[PDB]
């Protein structure tokens, strides 16, 4: 399979976070995988806000499609991973899941 | 973001 | 203040799951509250869906925004409530945040 | 769903 | 129902805890709640010991009695909610328990 | 140092825990340790409640005062130890802290 | 603290 | 229960 | 990058855990990686012990070499992944770090 | 039965971490305990390495052999206790696992 | 380390 | 087991 990595940038703006994917060559884009092969993708957290976020997981309103096979996560909350095992054909939608130091309620990346 | 399987 | 309640009910159809929202009076409703004094908004779970669903939090595409102040879970993941201290002014939108024990994604209501 | 505060 | 609030001040005296409710009015209360209706208590924590204190949880020597429903708990400990949904009759005693970082050792108000 | 065992049983009465204290030889008692050495006290969970017991700690309303310096416990809840390491005169009370799986309250046993 | 329940 | 110290 | 995904099998022989890695052809291996770019290794658990195992973690004698930059884990144990991010030259040597239900001990892989 | 106490002295030699045991006479030794008779051993964590250590638990690749019964943990990670309630002849090795801030790979004592 | 039971 | 990087 082939393993794939996105920076998660999170700034603040207008007091709100804003994500910014960024891909290997440092190009901003959406962060979206057309997957072909079994694999993984590893996303990577730089928290610019100040807000003190960490994953906490990924989420799915459609979570039984069997698009996404497992999600990973590290302990410092740094880093989550996709698993795309066995290549259920079709599209699903997610949205990051983090914890912050602020305040108690979770954030999530737009829908 | 969005995942496109095309296996 | 005002101590609202409101049941969650998670079915499936085609395989995914669906969030009915039931007032006091077991009425269907979409589990807004229009809210005119500091209180809070208990929401209970009702899983009808077989995938081991419990509460992890609640999550804001606009978490600073101050318009809840705080979210507290219930240890058996059955409860979360919303708590509103300081009547900040506005609109937020949310979505709960589920684990559940068919697969380790998230499971996520509606935008 | 959406949370209105009307104070 | 009604939601009510208590803050729960801890200061230190000849190095031990010390419980200090005080209502919405900023009255000194014991933090008792006689209640008459269906709804929510929550206490909101102002640690001023040094020792790092967070609510763990509330708990009760009669914990089957029916008179409290659930315990909810906010992420970062400082806040912790009792529900009464069901209007059981009667009376019952609990205490806060709480960690801290200076040992290993929970704190619970007294008796 | 001396390392002391003692069992803790729970019962229900009237719908209510109690507990037992036995030794090491099979005796009832109030399973108090007067100590005179450094050393350990290890309690061992005899939950006989159907309720799903399950230590969470031990907890002090004097926890500064150094009679005992640490808590241990066991990942499946079913032991937590009493670790005096430096030997300060003096006594304290204490209470089991315990999770049960017929609601979210916390178990405490008798002041 | 205490809680009365006097529904 | 009680911890009594004696060292 | 790469891709890998070993199958962690457990088996007990004379009442104690053995690990047999199988490979994407259902080989039997050693389940190191001699890695070439940079990429993800998943292990997937197969825990034919009745033990309950779970993973809890990886574990390095040599924890600061930079061979391995991060590990991951699912929420029920079933997966951990090594993320080889920045491609430090050299060699190390880890053992799998899992939960049981059987005791309280952690359940190493040989070293 | 008796408490034993040993010192887990963690130090960093060539950015690698190196365990050293010391008694109760501030000796250094082995950490091993010949145990005759039921009792606790104690291991307290000195971390003088600046990776943030911290115990996460005790691990065995051979857990069921009896000869530990059970693990208990501080719930800072500064203490580890190993029970033997039963008296199970026989030897067994085990490596401490900790965790660490600096990354996300778990920390072994050697083999 | 290692543990040795001699009861 | 054992990883060995060969970048
Ligand atoms: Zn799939
Ligand atoms: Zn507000
Ligand atoms: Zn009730
Ligand atoms: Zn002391
Ligand atoms: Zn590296
Ligand atoms: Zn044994």
């Amino acid at each position: 399979g082939l393993a794939q990595f996105i920076k998660v940038n999170v700034t603040l703006e207008n007091g709100e976070p804003v994500f910014i994917y960024t891909d290997a060559n440092g190009q901003v884009c959406q962060g979206d995988i057309t997957v072909t092969q079994a694999g993984t993708i590893t996303y990577l957290l730089n928290d610019q806000t100040l807000k003190g976020l960490k994953f906490v997981g990924v989420g799915f309103v459609t979570p039984f499609d069997g698009i996404i096979d497992a999600v990973t996560i590290s302990s410092d909350g740094m880093l989550v991973q996709l698993v795309d095992l066995d290549k259920t054909p079709g599209t699903t939608k997610f949205q990051f899941v983090l914890s912050n130091t602020a305040n108690t309620l979770l954030v999530l990346s737009p829908d | 973001p969005q995942i496109i399987n095309r296996p």
